[PDB]
């Protein structure tokens, strides 16, 4: 691997990120399994949530490529698990890192974002009834993230 | 008094505040640092992030509090 | 008695040579901390040479070394091969995205990283060599 | 009999004397080695005090000042300089002082002047305050 | 083998050279280390130019001779 | 003085230019007593030669102001000392230094320029009869710089 690659990866294993387990595939020394803790007073708190990581042939020039894997209530989060985040896409740059993406999804758990144009359909739940969201959040967390 | 930021790469920046600072003055700080400018930078304390026109104060923020840096 | 007396100034001789033992073994203990104070001494330059090395002179996008250390108009730089790659896909800088409108090699930055480096383990100067070669 | 009684005991402190003076030279070897490790590591530290000095003061230099750069300029033909100067300099000539090619562009670099203030915070406080001192100065 | 070549500040620098190589060919190699084309380079040796088709065997330049760099 | 000045001076004293001394008066800092030997193989080869430098103001935006002290047969040199060197006046750049002008001098007494334009009018006996020019100057380093 790139020099950065192995850098990094050593530093999740020695310097782990708060509330953030990520372990290297058994397999693949590109491919990582996340598991993201929901952040504290959010509806997904006390849930534990399952990501994967894929670093690209082309990283860092190209963004690593993340998907939840446990089911999420979430307006950014779509019934795949797939992640509408705009440093995985639009405003990816080689300065940024893994961890940096890791922190800003659980950020986006922390503080959901209904108003996004390419948004669920639990958006327009999130942005006209936001308390029943919340609940259903917390609903799907307790069904799916607590094993 | 002393605040630490943690910046993009990771690495700790020092800055030297005070506790009615606002945070767009503690951004104007850090851009000076790190050249990114005040509306480029996101604060982020506590898993929430702080919005411009509030203080250190309001936010529990003192002495060698870490925030940290992203876009 | 002459023969007690004899005893008597082997005693002597034999605390004599104790006292000096004692005197040799405060010695050996004083070098000893000055070895220590030595190590420590180099230690902390240790610590200063591996200060600029890891998070100083390293290009954020590939975490080497700068290899042909080029500088933007945003005062960013970046080795040649790297932000010629990044160029490829996005005409900004990968640190402050502001537009790029210039990229200069920086001589200052190549001297001091090839001065530097020059004096650091063969597996690290290798790579280098190595990382060189491949980019080339 | 206590004749060889005494001689005996005399005989006996002879024994112990000679071993005590094994010992001492045991000591005086062990001090002997122990001086010259110390001497190794002096000569590893040496070289180390020679490159730190022969590190911050050869490279890192404005040609114009002979200061170590005060917020760093690179120019066109890869050459650096002290933002006052250059500016000074340009004022009279546009061609780079050091390899004479006409100045088509200058760039500011966090990189060399983040570089500059680590190494020279690792210098003796009258180069620090020296420092300080020209960054107001030219501000 | 090695000459040296007290460049502009007054610094000096080493070059791995054979005698048959030409003047142009130092330059060259000066350009690598120091950023000054070739033909802004004025190499001096015993108080005179080096002109750039002889080589360092035509100047009796030896093992561990200084050139100096002027404009 | 400037960083730079008290560079230069005091590497004049530590790093001595071959065939050339430089020692500061002892009254003005920017103001240098030279001596240049001349050059092997030139006309002035067993002489000596004063020159003095004085560092302006502006130094190094400015150049520095050398002259001969020593009369001198010499194209590029006019009766009153003053050295017609490009450098000193079109040509000078702040990268240049102190030293690159001394051994610039000692150069032009190595290799004089009667070509030049603003030649003395000994240029013009050196054109016509180099031959006799060269003796002459032989002659005035005997006269004048062998004390
Ligand atoms: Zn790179
Ligand atoms: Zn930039
Ligand atoms: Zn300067
Ligand atoms: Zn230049």
């Amino acid at each position: 691997l790139p020099r950065r690659i192995i850098k990094e990866t050593q530093r999740l294993l020695a310097e782990p990120v708060p509330g953030i387990k990520a372990e290297p595939d058994e397999s693949n020394a590109r491919y990582f399994h996340v598991v993201i803790a929901g952040p504290q007073d959010s509806p997904f708190e006390g849930g534990t949530f399952k990501l994967e990581l894929f670093l690209p042939e082309e990283y860092p020039m190209a963004a690593p490529k993340v998907r939840f894997m446990t089911k999420i209530y979430h307006p950014n989060v779509d019934k795949l698990g797939r992640i509408k985040l705009d440093i995985l896409k639009d405003k990816w740059s080689p300065a940024l890192q893994i961890r940096t993406v890791l922190l800003s999804i659980q950020a986006l758990l922390s503080a959901p974002n209904p108003d996004d144009p390419l948004a669920n359909d639990v958006a327009e739940q999130w942005k006209t009834n936001e308390a029943q969201a919340i609940e259903t959040a917390r609903a799907w967390t307790r069904l799916y993230a607590m094993n | 008094m002393q605040i630490f930021v943690k910046t993009l790469t990771g690495k700790t920046i020092t800055l030297e505040v005070e506790p009615s600072d606002t945070i767009e003055n503690v951004k104007a700080k850090i851009q000076d640092k790190e050249g990114i400018p005040p509306d480029q930078q996101r604060l982020i304390f506590a898993g929430k992030q702080l919005e411009d026109g509030r203080t250190l104060s309001d936010y529990n923020i003192q002495k060698e509090s870490t925030l940290h840096l992203v876009l | 008695q002459e023969h007690w007396a004899l005893m008597e100034e082997l005693n002597r001789s034999k605390k004599d040579f104790e006292a000096i033992i004692q005197a040799k073994n405060k010695e050996l203990e004083q070098t000893k901390e000055e070895k220590e104070k030595m190590q420590a001494q180099k230690e902390e330059v240790l610590s200063h040479m591996n200060d600029v090395l890891e998070n100083e002179l390293q290009c954020i996008i590939c975490s080497e070394y700068f290899i042909e250390a080029v500088t933007l108009n945003c005062a960013h730089s970046f080795c040649s091969y790297c932000i010629n790659e990044w160029m490829k896909r996005k005409i900004e800088c990968p640190i402050c995205r502001k537009d790029i409108k210039s990229k200069t090699y920086s001589l200052v930055l190549d001297n001091c990283i090839n001065k530097m480096v020059n004096n650091l383990s063969s597996e690290v100067k290798e790579r280098r060599i190595v990382l060189i070669r491949e980019r080339k």
